[PDB]
């Protein structure tokens, strides 16, 4: 799952006509593209790709299985994994790879609210900041999923710090702020940590 | 090794129109060993096609490759809401094997211009020693937005980060949060925080903005 910087990344996956038979590893970084690592025939002949200079190994073995065994391992080696055959390719799924100099911790959940009082009729917008948590799933609905019309959770972002910082918004007809409460319903699993976060603005 | 070039790279289109999507190899592809794939939000891609030409199981007939040499083409004929994701081409012919940088085919909308609001940090995050200030960029299209963050007149460069939404699934539209990060201090030292959004459905830059300390 998770695993510290210069540590080593190791994955096996399971396994027809073996001497046609190519077994390829690829990637993706949260966000970004598809990222091809290695390629191997069943004799145990090995290609890979040159931005990984030699931190890279994979071999197939016995057991019906190979490998991808990845050395001195940093924050951008995270990504989702991928393994695949070709004889003509094909094996979802997949198993996502996180690696950081971070622990897990819950997040501080603040509240989103404008600086002035709203003006009647308008609309308005209110919110929850989830931030510093780590690692990424959490979570997050608006009165315990009553209110779903108008709300935007957007993707976490990694901080300097290496803890994820994660917004949620909603916005609502001003004419209610004062017969409406709004409260963000926030999970992170990993810490076991459930906040339940009124956000009330004036008017 | 052979670079892939995939075109336009943003395809903005309705369903039942039909979708041509573009790959471009540096060096000839000999055994057209081309794969497209497919890739919604949080999820795995998909293969669709293989050998440039070959549909793979799980794909209807709307969807066919072609091309040899360094040019092919993926098309897609009558399009249908689950098909606007985003699509990787692919060789598996010459070592290195390489991707696409990838095409997004979204849904096309009429031009809207976002709703800007702006939030101050939190006295209780400002007893921590922080201080978070969020702007918000509500339903707009297209995606391209530019946020500036000013304080006191100061352009804030390299302290901020951004997230997009995925393409609302009702209205078509985008939204974006941006966070301004400060020190207590450093916050606590100056009064005007402002937000300041360019989008081509605004006639003009909307700026929204707050004192410190009201």
């Amino acid at each position: 799952g998770l695993l510290k910087p210069s540590e080593t990344l190791s994955l096996t996956c399971a396994v027809g006509s073996f001497t046609t038979t190519y077994w390829n590893w690829i990637r993706q970084p949260p966000g970004k593209g598809l990222e091809w690592i290695g390629e191997v025939n069943y004799s145990g002949n090995a290609n890979y790709n040159p931005s990984l200079k030699g931190r890279v190994a994979i071999s197939v073995d016995s057991k019906n299985q190979f490998s991808l065994r990845l050395n001195s391992v940093t924050a951008a080696d995270t990504a989702i994994y991928y393994c695949t055959s070709r004889i003509w390719k094909g094996d979802g799924k997949g198993t996502t790879v996180t690696v950081s100099s971070a622990s897990t911790k819950g997040p501080s959940v603040f509240p989103l609210a404008p600086s002035s009082k709203s003006t009647s009729g308008g609309t308005a917008a209110l919110g929850c900041l989830v931030k510093d948590y780590f690692p990424e799933p959490v979570t997050v609905s608006w009165n315990s999923g009553a209110l779903t019309s108008g709300v935007h959770t957007f993707p976490a972002v990694l901080q300097s710090s290496g803890l994820y910082s994660l917004s949620s918004v909603v916005t609502v007809p001003s004419s209610s702020l004062g017969t409406q409460t709004y409260i963000c319903n926030v999970n992170h699993k990993p810490s076991n940590t459930k906040v339940d976060k009124k956000v009330e603005p004036k008017s | 090794e052979i670079v892939m070039t995939q075109s336009p790279g943003t395809l903005s289109l309705s369903p039942g129109e039909r979708a041509t999507l573009s790959c471009r190899a540096s060096q000839s592809v000999p055994r057209n060993y081309i794969g497209w794939f497919q890739q919604k939000p949080g999820q795995a891609p998909r293969l669709l096609i293989y050998g440039a030409s070959s549909r793979a199981a799980g794909f209807p007939d709307r969807f066919s490759g072609s091309g040899s040499g360094t040019d092919f083409t993926l098309t897609i004929t009558r399009l249908e809401p689950e098909d606007f994701a985003m699509y990787y081409c692919h060789q598996y012919d010459r070592l290195p094997y390489t991707f696409g940088q990838g095409t997004k085919l979204e849904i096309k909308r009429t031009v809207a211009a976002p709703s800007v609001f702006i939030f101050p940090p939190s006295d209780e995050q400002l007893k921590s020693g922080t201080a978070s200030v969020v702007c918000l960029l509500n339903n707009f299209y297209p995606r391209e937005a530019k946020v500036q963050w000013k304080v006191d007149n100061a352009l804030q460069s390299g302290n901020s980060q951004e997230s997009v939404t995925e393409q609302d699934s009702k209205d078509s539209t985008y939204s974006l949060s941006s966070t301004l990060t400060l020190s207590k201090a450093d916050y606590e030292k100056h009064k005007v925080y402002a937000c300041e959004v360019t989008h081509q459905g605004l006639r003009s830059p909307v700026t929204k903005s707050f004192n410190r300390g009201e």
